[PDB]
């Protein structure tokens, strides 16, 4: 009804600064609550740095729902948005 | 002397009225466009030199392009009145004549003032449309000013396209007053959308859209 | 020397440049000012390309004219401020990047690329890709409290 | 000293009024600049 | 400080005498501006006089109420405004067509005088004198109290296409009347500008109002060499002109919007 098909998605293909900040915060909070970790944890123990490692390797299992001013929205998985 | 100045100002106002009509889409003969001050004085003035404002009143028909585009474009009547103050009498005659020959739009150019009692007949004369301008206002064509970019009224289909492209409602657009000098000059009715292309120092060119209230 | 099926492209380039000249002089900047804040510093890109690809010894350049012209033409059609196949979307996209396209074409001209900057093919491709990426990075993010 | 002591109140009032006037304006995912009512202020931010 | 910048037509814009004539045409002078001192004389007989200077003038002017007004016109004030006796007397008769009969001494006369007759009336004369001194115009646009002959270093392309400075006269003013000055012949009607953007809105529309608003804000900010990026002032002027009319940054502007009650109360 308000979801947009993956073909006519006309928002930016790039992760914005706010989306990146909130995604990292949410992933860090999740990992600090003994959530499973998708990357191989080698040296670092801080949940924020682990979340950054996951973000770089496109392994954060989250979805951004971008609301338009008319109420409709587009859904983008974190692994398909482009990270600078 | 001052007679020359009065005649020149009246001729400038007449040229502005013709430019207004042609801009709005009506066909005007190219020779009546280039009407010169002396030739105008020949065709209008008297032996005493004072001008008959009853000969300037002309009739304009829609150019075929402005008919294919603005399907709601009827036939235009333009009258320069002789009474400086205009009352309910003169408006009654004007409205009777406009409805009498099914003229869609009647422009009533006056000199001094149009009284509110007369002013009340302007909206009550459906389905015809009566607009008024003051001669002092028409001396300069303001659409030629450098700060006034070119306004182009959209058609119904293009207005719908504009609203759907932005997923917009009519009330969520920038707005223009019906009494705006460029809306007044263009004969904008409520709900019609002009497109305003203008200079942009950051991007070169920028298109703006306003809905007339 | 003497070719025609290439002089056509050279004339197309020069006519686009004259169009930009006329546009900027008569509509946008009538008083002649030509130093304006714009995204993506092209001077720095060109000099970085020279440093990275070692453009000394004025070596014979393997960068053909049609490839230069088509590279800049393709680049000008890859700077996306608005995405969508709509028609007003296309109009707004071209209105958005007209001044920046004027800049990119004033700098990456065929004579300038070949003589003034003496770029080879690698430095040229690097300049185009860097302009692409840095322009995509200069855009405002949705959510800004502007 | 009088200028420094006295003008700061007018300046702070001006900045408060500007902030209240422009506080609800955001760039949206379609590029437009709209207020809280959804009304368009600029069709593209900064026109570029 | 209201002010217009009246750009002249190019033929005028290079010549200085023509520009000064346009200045004279655009500037506002009233009968107050050229009058020294007014008297009231009892002159019982219109064909004779009790005075000793103007008897010869009216004996050369001949071959109603006995209340006379004898107003005097200083020399230099007439000289500087290109005004003579003929135009002034005509202007008085313009609004006192037939309820007043005007006598005027000649211009070379050792005393520059005007005499008028009404057609107990020692106070209607005073009322008429006050209304003349305070409402009779001579030439120019009302609302323009001063005009200046200013020089603008415009940069225009040469015949070789290269940009070169060019020295043009233009007019700056005290007061504002955009519509009437825009019409005056000799003025570039497409380039007259006002520092009051309310006037711009009333005359030129809302887009010109946005342009004028940006120009004023940029002037105020960039006065001291400060540089604010364009987009911020563009946003500020777009918020102020978005509804079709000028929205002030006040409660009277902000709180007349359609936003929620909690926002408006919070301000």
């Amino acid at each position: 009804e308000l979801a947009i098909l993956k073909e006519e998605r006309t928002t930016t293909p790039y992760l914005t600064k706010y989306e990146r900040a909130r995604i990292l915060g949410t992933r860090a909070l999740q990992i600090s609550m003994n959530a499973p970790v998708l990357v191989d944890i080698e040296g670092e123990t801080d949940p924020l740095q682990i979340a950054m490692k996951e973000l770089s390797q496109r392994k954060i299992p989250l979805v951004i729902r971008r609301y338009l001013p008319d109420g409709s929205y587009e859904d983008w998985g974190c692994d398909e948005l482009i990270v600078d | 002397e001052d007679n020359n100045r009065i005649i020149s100002r009246l001729w400038r106002s007449f040229r502005t009225v013709k430019e207004m009509a042609a801009d709005r889409g009506y066909f005007i003969s190219q020779e009546e466009m280039d009407q010169s001050l002396e030739e105008f004085r020949s065709k209008i003035c008297d032996s005493m030199g004072n001008p008959q404002r009853k000969l300037m009143s002309f009739l304009a028909n829609p150019t075929p392009e402005a008919l294919e585009k603005y399907s709601d474009l009827g036939t235009l009547w333009v009258e320069f009145c002789d009474e400086p103050s205009v009352g309910i009498k003169t408006m009654r005659n004007f409205c009777l004549r406009i409805q009498e020959k099914n003229f869609s739009t009647g422009i009533f150019i006056y000199q001094n003032n149009i009284t509110p009692s007369a002013n009340k007949m302007i909206p009550t004369v459906s389905p015809a449309i009566i607009e008024t301008f003051q001669e002092s206002d028409l001396v300069v064509n303001i659409t030629h000013h450098e700060l006034v970019p070119k306004h182009i009224r959209l058609s119904d289909g293009e207005k719908s396209q504009l609203l759907q492209r932005y997923k917009l409602k009519e009330s969520q657009l920038p707005r223009i007053q019906r009494e705006d000098p460029v809306a007044r000059y263009l004969g904008l009715k409520r709900g019609q959308v002009v497109k305003i292309i203008r200079r942009s120092e950051t991007s070169g060119r920028y298109a703006s859209y306003r809905i007339c209230l | 020397l003497g070719d025609v099926e290439l002089q056509k492209e050279l004339n197309s380039e020069y006519e686009q440049l004259v169009s930009d000249r006329k546009f900027l002089r008569e509509i946008v900047f009538v008083n002649g000012d030509h130093n304006w804040p714009l995204p993506v510093n092209l001077r720095r890109i060109i000099q970085n390309a020279q440093q990275i690809f070692h453009l000394d010894r004025a070596k014979a350049s393997d960068l053909t004219i049609p490839e230069i012209i088509h590279g800049v033409r393709d680049l000008c059609k890859k700077l996306f401020v608005l995405r969508g196949e709509n028609e007003l979307i296309k109009e707004a996209q071209q209105n958005a990047t007209s001044l920046f396209q004027c800049l990119v074409r004033a700098r990456l001209a065929t004579r300038r690329i070949l003589e003034e900057f003496r770029l080879n093919r690698d430095a040229f491709e690097w300049v185009l890709g860097t302009i692409e990426a840095q322009f995509q990075r200069s855009l405002v993010h949705p959510g800004e409290m502007v | 000293l009088i200028d420094t002591a006295v003008k700061t109140a007018e300046t702070g009032y001006i900045q408060r009024r500007l902030v209240k006037a422009l506080e609800d304006i955001m760039v949206h995912y379609d590029g437009t600049t709209r207020n809280s009512l959804g009304d368009i202020i600029q069709f593209l931010y900064g026109e570029d | 400080t209201p002010a217009l910048t009246v750009y002249l037509d190019r033929e005028i814009a290079l010549d200085i005498e023509k520009a000064k004539v346009i200045q004279s045409s655009i500037e506002y002078t009233t009968l107050k501006n050229v009058t020294s001192a007014t008297e009231i004389y009892y002159d019982p007989d219109p064909t004779s006089t009790v005075i000793e200077e103007d008897f010869d003038t009216v004996e050369a002017y001949f071959s109603q109420s006995p209340w006379l007004l004898r107003l005097e016109l200083d020399r230099a004030r007439m000289l500087d405004k290109q005004l003579t006796m003929n135009q002034v007397a005509d202007k008085i008769s313009e609004v006192f067509s037939d309820d007043l009969f005007v006598m005027w001494s000649e211009d070379n006369a050792d005393k520059l005088i005007i005499r008028c007759r009404v057609i107990e009336e020692d106070q209607m004369l005073k009322r008429i004198e006050a209304h003349m001194l305070d409402l009779i115009a001579l030439r120019g646009i009302p609302g323009i109290s001063k005009v200046y002959m200013v020089k603008h270093k415009v940069s225009v392309p040469d015949e070789s296409g290269e940009y070169k400075n060019e020295e043009l006269w233009a007019l700056e003013t005290d007061g504002i009347n955009l519509a009437e000055v825009m019409a005056v012949p000799g003025v570039d009607s497409s380039r007259t500008y006002s520092n009051s953007f309310v006037e711009i809105l009333s005359v030129l529309g809302i887009e010109a109002t946005r342009s004028s608003l940006y120009k004023e804000i940029l002037n105020v900010i960039a006065f001291d060499g400060s540089y604010v990026n364009y987009r911020h002032m563009a946003l500020l002027v777009d918020v102020m002109t978005s509804r079709g009319y000028l929205m002030a940054i006040t409660r009277h502007g902000i709180n007349r919007a359609d936003t929620g009650a909690l926002m408006r109360c919070s301000f």
